[PDB]
């Protein structure tokens, strides 16, 4: 329920090939950009900075919680439906 | 309008009447710590970790369940509600088994981070434990009950969201339950997600047991095919091979949930 | 200190859900009577009584008999195992046909309230939570019942027997084996906590109707 | 007159007293109110 | 004006027929005073009701000690469409009380005359009274009062000619302690556990059914109709300013007459000991200690219940409070320590368990005081309980939590040198 890892921006390149090592089975990557990833403050320099760099960039805008009204008193109401059963 | 000013460590906030304090402290900016509560579901006020203290009230109140009125400076990094906090933990922790390195909710656990974050670092706790018997609900759900925190999370959730009335709680006291108090499997195409809300390792999921750490694997967000209404999920991998499948957020399409 | 009992149900040729349980016909007005009592739209309010009720009947209740009630009521069956485990005065397996409860609370154990404990546990030579081999006595420990005052007491089966000594105990005891129900109530010559010999309040005969009403009225 | 004690009619009180003593109550109530629904859950 | 208390006459009494040496139907009840005149009182109106409480000084007799014309004015509002109801407790569940049993089972009609005239001042449509499952005979007995009442036309329909209707409804709970709490009490009767719930919303607001309550104790409404029609002045009169009128007592432990005695409020201990319970077992100087308000307040030593008295505020001043006034002694020959710990599994066994505070800290305790008993901890461990007791009050949903941290708090607090002897024997004879 932690919220503390959704506050800053991530950029992060696309995954590519993986194979299982022949000897002792590991596995192996030949890109070097797989383990890279960049923290930004704002959408905005996220941005700028993969223009600056000539990357092909896709961004996705921030999803929030929408505010949700609960109330107490609703668990034992008279008549409508959100009576609960048990607590 | 109707907006209501209330002040959180001294710093004004307008909050919609019928608001609570933890939704307050979320406006300001900060994460009320919380076991039993879940927006999703019904207000319990059970592990009464959400306590925080009212300026010029003598008694600590819960957060998650207490309207807040006009006038009102919430104290959250007060003395008081940082003692309420260790006491809360230390009673959680007081039966709590020492399963950290089997349990499968290792690294993702809230109540070792919040034990880290808003508990103590020692225990004071001379005495036994209690230890109860394993329930099976199906080939789903891995059920460890010595685990649980008895937060009702998951018995709000299938009676509300999956509208099946088979979980609850036996007993009373100590030895209370959480269970279905007979050899019944709980069936239903929502029935996975009791192993996401369930903050503890009790609830697990039986395939991907004992397979991975989460710190492990590495997060790619993509869409759902199995059915037309394309839910969010995150495919969770390790060295190239898919561990798990989570759901993601999307308030208007999945909410929160996926399909079994 | 621990309880013993497991609020777990495991499958019994002796309790299982297709072991045979009906209400009889006077226990289905009694039924009605009890769900006319709550207001409409709350039939639920009426699983306590009604689970009661079928205990009377029974002298226990297996899990036909919650199931049964469940569908009676139109409630989960699941709401009824969690009010049937969370009270006390529901037994959830067969019981003697006289249920001994001693109460051993601090106002009880000041008066010495184990050497009733201890005699008949002699007389049934049974221990604290087991039930005569003949199925007739099951003894239990239970906490206070309200006699406090009156205490050292016992409780048979909705019948309460205070001020008892090990000698009323045993004759209690054996009164009931005989098969003559005892009277209920304090013995050594009391009735309803009044002091023994001091009799220091109501006294005077007592006064009329509208002995001081105020002016006005 | 207050030497003696009056309430031993609960010296003969069945298995069935109450829930009788209700059942013939039932016929002196008023009707219950409504809360516009079978149950909660309908 | 008046200084010295403890002197209640035999007539100025409220419950004339408290040890059942009169006849309890309805005949003994009208020749005792009882229903008389309701039908005035009833047309008088509720604010007059109400006001004649709030100036009667009249105080909640459950244990909470509020003011039952402050509580009973919360409900004085106009209709939002859902009926109003009055929730009536008869749990007794507290140890060493049993005033309300006595109340309910020799005088049931004054009973449900309060009940009824609580139901006009506070607009109730009905009255559920919710007596211990253990009480079946007293159950039946207020079942066959009810039912003479019906008849007599004194209740439902048209209720003694005033054109208001009230009915009287009795359900019996099953061995829980909880349910004596008013928040459980209604989801008791609502049909799930009883399992207090938080607040708000207050029972005035959101009650039974999800419509407006107020629950109330049995003695409280009993003594209701007496002070409405003898006036609230009258009852004012007895006791101190906010202590006034007269209590029920019910005295026990070790003493050579445990009784239960109406007496006037500000009597002294030592005086309601020695005059009514016949004294201490053994002489007054036999005596150790007592707990004056049942198992949830602290115990006091022979020192400070030499000179106190029995109200609120002087209980309240001692750290004790008055409780539900039930007065449990014990001499210097018991084990005080055994006492406070079986006190202890008491409240172990009878919490619900639904916030962890109460649940995993009341079994900790019990745990501890078990292990104090024979003394096998260390002195250190004893701040510790402290500590842990203090971690359960205030953090709690009802006051059970409160009610068990309180007698280990005065235990310790007043028997830290009897623990720390205890604990240094067992060190000894075990090496
Ligand atoms: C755990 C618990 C048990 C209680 N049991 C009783 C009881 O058995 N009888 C009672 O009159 N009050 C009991 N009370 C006090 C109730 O709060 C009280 O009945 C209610 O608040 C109304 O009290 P009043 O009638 O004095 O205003 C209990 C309280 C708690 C916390
Ligand atoms: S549930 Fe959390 S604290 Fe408990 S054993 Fe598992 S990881 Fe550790
Ligand atoms: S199983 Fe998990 S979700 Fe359910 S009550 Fe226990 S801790 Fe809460
Ligand atoms: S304090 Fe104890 S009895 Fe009261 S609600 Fe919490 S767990 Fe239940
Ligand atoms: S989060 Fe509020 S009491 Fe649990
Ligand atoms: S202490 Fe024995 S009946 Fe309560
Ligand atoms: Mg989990």
């Amino acid at each position: 329920s932690g919220v503390n890892n959704t506050k800053k921006w991530k950029m992060e390149f696309d995954t590519r090939e993986r194979w299982e090592n022949p000897l002792m089975g590991w596995s192996s990557t030949a890109d070097p950009l797989s383990n890279l990833v960049l923290t930004f403050s704002t959408k905005e320099d996220a941005v700028a900075f993969a223009e600056k760099n000539g990357w092909s960039f896709d961004v996705e805008e921030r999803k929030v919680p929408k505010p949700k009204s609960k109330s107490y008193g609703a668990n034992f109401s008279w008549n409508k439906r959100t009576r609960v059963s048990t607590k | 309008s109707n907006l209501i000013e209330v002040f959180v460590d001294g710093q004004s906030v307008m909050v919609e009447p019928g608001t609570t304090v933890l939704q307050a402290c979320e406006k300001v900016g900060m994460q009320i710590p919380r076991f039993c509560y879940h927006e999703r579901l019904s207000v319990a006020g059970n592990c009464r970790m959400c306590l925080v203290e009212i300026e010029k009230a003598p008694k600590v109140v819960a957060a998650c369940a207490m309207p807040v009125m006009k006038g009102w400076n919430i104290l959250t990094n007060s003395e008081k509600s940082k003692k309420a906090r260790e006491g809360v933990m230390e009673f959680l922790l007081a039966n709590h088994p020492l399963d950290c390195p089997i349990c499968d909710q290792g690294g993702e656990c809230d109540l070792q981070d919040q034990s880290m974050m808003f508990g103590s670092d020692r225990s004071r706790f001379l005495e036994g434990k209690r230890a109860v018997e394993d329930k099976n609900i199906g080939p789903l759900v891995k059920t460890i009950m010595t685990r649980c925190i008895q937060c009702t999370r998951c018995i709000r959730f299938a009676s509300e969201i999956a509208g099946v009335d088979d979980l609850g709680t036996t007993g009373r006291g100590n030895d209370m339950q959480v269970g279905t108090y007979i050899e019944k499997m709980f069936m239903s195409e929502l029935s996975g997600n009791i192993i996401d809300i369930c903050p503890v390792g009790a609830l697990t999921s039986k395939p991907y047991a004992f397979t991975a750490r989460p710190w492990e694997t590495r997060k790619t967000e993509s869409i759902d095919v199995m059915d037309a209404v394309g839910s969010n999920i995150v495919v969770s991998t390790r060295t190239g091979e898919v561990m798990r499948i989570l759901p993601r957020m999307h308030e208007d399409i999945n909410e929160e949930w996926i399909s079994d | 200190g621990a309880g013993g009992a497991l609020f777990v149900h495991r499958d019994t040729p002796e309790n299982n859900p297709d072991t045979p349980f009906d209400f009889t016909p006077e226990n289905y007005k009694r039924i009605e009577a009890i769900v006319k009592n709550y207001p409409e739209g709350h039939k639920a309010a009426a699983v306590l009584p009604v689970l009661d009720l079928a205990q009377r009947q029974n002298g226990w209740l297996p899990i036909s008999a919650m199931n049964k009630v469940a569908e009676i009521l139109q409630v989960p069956p699941m709401r009824v195992y969690e009010v049937a485990t969370f009270y006390t005065m529901y037994n959830r397996k067969p019981v003697g046909k006289y249920h001994i409860q001693v109460c051993t609370t601090t106002p009880c154990m000041l008066r010495n309230s184990d050497s009733i404990l201890e005699a008949i546990q002699k007389k049934l030579g049974i221990k604290v939570g087991e039930t005569t081999p003949d199925k007739l006595f099951t003894l239990i420990e239970v906490e206070c019942l309200g006699a406090c005052v009156n205490a050292p007491m016992v409780q048979i089966n909705d019948n309460y027997y205070e001020d008892l000594t090990p000698k009323d105990i045993e004759e209690i005891i054996d009164e009931l084996k005989a098969g003559k129900i005892p009277k209920p109530g304090p013995r050594s010559g009391r009735f309803s906590c009044e002091p023994a010999g001091g009799l220091t309040s109501l006294t005077e005969p007592p006064k009329g109707p509208g002995f001081g009403v105020q002016a006005g009225l | 007159d207050n030497s003696t004690y009056r309430n031993l009619q609960h010296h003969e009180y069945s298995t069935y007293t109450f829930l009788d003593l209700n059942v013939e109550l039932s016929k002196f109530r008023m009707p219950q109110p409504s809360s516009g629904r079978q149950s909660p859950r309908h | 004006k008046k200084t010295s208390f403890g002197s209640l006459k035999d007539e100025d009494r409220i419950f004339t027929n408290l040890y059942g040496r009169h006849d309890w139907r309805l005949k003994g009840a009208q020749s005792r005073g009882d229903w008389y005149k309701t039908k005035e009182i009833l047309l008088k109106g509720p604010d007059w009701i109400l006001g004649e409480v709030k100036t009667s000084g009249l105080r909640g007799r459950g244990g909470a000690g509020f003011p039952t014309g402050l509580k009973w004015s919360f409900m004085n509002k106009p209709s939002d469409g859902r009926p109003k109801y009055l929730v009536v407790n008869a749990d007794e569940g507290e140890p060493g009380t049993c005033k309300d049993r006595e109340i309910i089972r020799h005088d049931p009609h004054k009973l449900v005359e309060g009940c009824l005239v609580g139901g006009r001042a506070m607009g109730a449509r009905a009255a559920y009274i919710y007596i211990r499952g253990e009480f079946y005979n007293e159950a039946s007995n207020l079942q066959v009062a009810i039912r003479e009442a019906y008849e007599a036309g004194l209740i439902g329909k048209n209720a003694c000619g005033s054109g208001y209707d009230f009915d009287v409804f009795v359900v019996r709970g099953a061995g829980a302690y909880i349910c004596g709490e008013e928040t459980a009490l209604i989801e008791s009767i609502e049909g799930k556990q009883g399992k207090p719930r938080l607040k708000p919303p207050f029972p005035a607001d959101v009650g039974v059914f999800g419509c407006p309550t107020t629950v109330a104790n049995v003695e409280t409404v009993a003594v209701s109709p007496t002070i409405c029609r003898r006036g609230g002045a009258w009852f004012a009169s007895f006791g101190r300013e906010r202590n006034s009128g007269t209590k029920l007592f019910n005295i026990s432990g070790h003493v050579n007459h445990p009784c239960t005695v109406e007496e006037e409020m500000s009597v002294p201990l030592k005086e309601l000991i020695e005059k009514h319970a016949g004294g201490v077992i053994g002489g007054w100087d036999n005596l150790l200690a007592v707990i004056p308000g049942g198992s949830s307040t602290p115990l006091i030593p022979k020192s400070v219940c030499e000179t106190v008295l029995m109200d609120f505020d002087a209980l309240v001043q001692a750290q004790t409070g008055l409780g539900t006034a039930a007065v449990i002694v014990m001499d210097r020959s018991t084990d005080i320590v055994k006492a406070i710990a079986r006190l202890i599994e008491f409240y172990k066994h009878e919490s619900c368990g639904q916030c962890t505070p109460c649940r995993e800290g009341v079994d900790w305790m019990n745990k501890v005081m078990a292990r104090f008993v024979k003394g096998d901890a260390r002195p250190a461990e004893i701040d510790s309980l402290w500590e842990i007791s203090k971690q359960i009050e205030g953090h709690t949903i009802c006051a059970l939590g409160d009610g068990a941290a309180w007698p280990v708090q005065g235990l310790i607090r007043h028997f830290r040198p009897e623990l720390e002897e205890r604990m240094q024997q067992f060190a000894l004879q075990h090496q």
